[PDB]
């Protein structure tokens, strides 16, 4: 009905500027102010700037004057943001939001996440983590496979080759130095590990890898 | 400007709740034009109360526009399970907006049980690249607001802690992970590396060692 199509994901690298767009949809574009708001990966929002589709004029943040050019396309009711040659320090999720008098909004788009990585598609070095930590050996033991150092984001990790659902928790991934890092966990009880053996699968589609790494005590 | 909200809270589905939004520079006069915008299930943000009191087109009439005294205040009357979300307050510093950190809300489904924490070792393998990596497996927690504190031998780690935000698992209770990343000498002359987790102001502790 009244929608707001922003694109979906973008990969910029350090020193490459980006032009992102907000396609506005089903309302009278020019007679509604537009905002752009960054959400840095997971802690707090920052308003960036402000376009008026009727006259084009912008207020910026104190913070984004050396970075964005907010610019509009009236016939296609699109409202593009341009970010001049950027640091590793602004890989985020960006949102255009429209608003009438004084709001961040009444509508925001999906939020085009432009992840700023100069390094390309690469295979994850998965490590066996052993439960040898602070706690006496009792009933259920928690094991973990850490699939470190991969590019791009897509890893699809099955634990004991496929059959064991009952205790697995893969984590949401993080990104240390332009590539990603993730672990996947499991907690089967004593009368399984080490005897009924544990080894994990590492599937990472783009850079061909289907890795079977084994868990032990060290 | 610090536009300072609350950090996190709970109310049980049915009961009323009042969210506040105070600011660094004195007191939220109407001039601010106060805003409330919420996020929910997978990154969609819906806007809520504009200009201290005006409801967004379809924001249900429970949500109340209320500048309480000094501070701006949202209230969610008759709080419901369809209101468990992160709410952002926004205050207009004359010729530019500034966002609070939000609050996450919990509309008290399944009871408040704690985290099954398990810290991990740096494995024999990354020790060849001279990296040594730490995972703290923090899991099963409700509500979604736990913290991470790390200490390398008494010493609270200021050095490079990377973490996750509360991923909702399968029965709708949360999990998290914390990556402490270091190089071998930075591991070695150090014995107890200590994983600290808090729920509602109540901690847990795990460690490793070397001798
Ligand atoms: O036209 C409108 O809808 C109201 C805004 C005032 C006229 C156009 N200029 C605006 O300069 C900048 C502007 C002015 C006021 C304001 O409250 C916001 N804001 O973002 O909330 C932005």
């Amino acid at each position: 009905q009244v929608q707001f199509q922003q694109s979906g994901a973008e990969l910029v690298k350090p020193g490459a500027s980006v032009k992102l767009s907000c396609k506005a949809s089903g309302y009278t574009f020019t007679s509604y102010l537009m905002h752009w708001i960054k959400q840095r990966p997971g802690r707090g929002l920052e308003w960036i700037g402000r376009i008026d589709p009727n006259n084009v004029v912008t207020k910026f943040n104190e913070k984004f004057k050396s970075k964005a050019t907010l610019t509009v396309d009236k016939p296609s009711s699109t409202a593009y943001m341009e970010l001049s040659s950027l640091t590793s320090e602004d890989s985020a999720v960006y949102y255009c939001a429209r608003y009438a008098y004084c709001r961040p909004m009444d509508y925001w788009g999906q939020g085009t996440t432009v992840t700023v990585s100069s390094a390309a598609t690469t295979p994850p070095s998965v490590y066996p983590l052993a439960p040898g930590s602070a706690a006496q050996t009792n009933s259920m033991v928690t094991l973990g496979c850490l699939v470190k150092g991969y590019f791009p984001e897509p890893v699809t990790v099955t634990w004991n080759s496929g059959a064991l659902s009952s205790g697995v928790h893969t984590f949401p991934a993080v990104l240390q130095s332009d590539l990603y890092t993730l672990s996947s966990s499991v907690t089967v009880p004593a009368s399984t590990w080490p005897s009924g053996t544990v080894t994990c699968n590492v599937a990472h589609p783009a850079s061909s890898t289907a890795v079977d790494k084994k868990i032990v005590p060290r | 400007a610090v536009v300072t909200q609350e950090s996190a809270l709970t109310t049980s589905p049915g009961e009323t709740v009042t969210l506040t939004c105070r600011s660094s520079t004195g007191a939220v006069t109407t001039s601010n034009y106060a805003n409330w915008v919420q996020e929910k299930p997978d990154r969609l943000f819906t806007g809520l109360i504009g200009g201290t009191n005006n409801r967004g087109p379809g924001v249900p009439a429970r949500f109340s526009g209320s500048l309480i005294g000094d501070k701006a205040a949202l209230t969610i009357t008759g709080a419901q399970t369809e209101d468990e979300a992160i709410y952002f307050c926004a205050l207009w510093y004359s010729n530019h907006w500034v966002f609070g950190g939000g609050t996450k809300l919990t509309v008290l489904g399944q009871p408040k049980s704690s985290p099954s924490v398990t810290l991990f070792p740096p494995s024999s393998e990354e020790l060849e690249t001279n990296k040594a990596t730490l995972v703290c497996t923090i899991t099963d927690f409700y509500p979604g607001v736990v913290t991470v504190d790390w200490k390398v031998d008494g010493t609270p780690v200021t050095e490079g802690m990377e973490t996750t935000q509360p991923s909702k698992q399968s029965n709708n209770k949360y999990m998290a992970s914390s990556y402490l990343t270091l190089s071998a000498r930075a591991w070695e002359r150090h014995a107890s590396y200590s994983c600290q987790v808090t729920h509602e102001g109540h901690t847990v502790e795990k460690s490793l060692s070397r001798a």
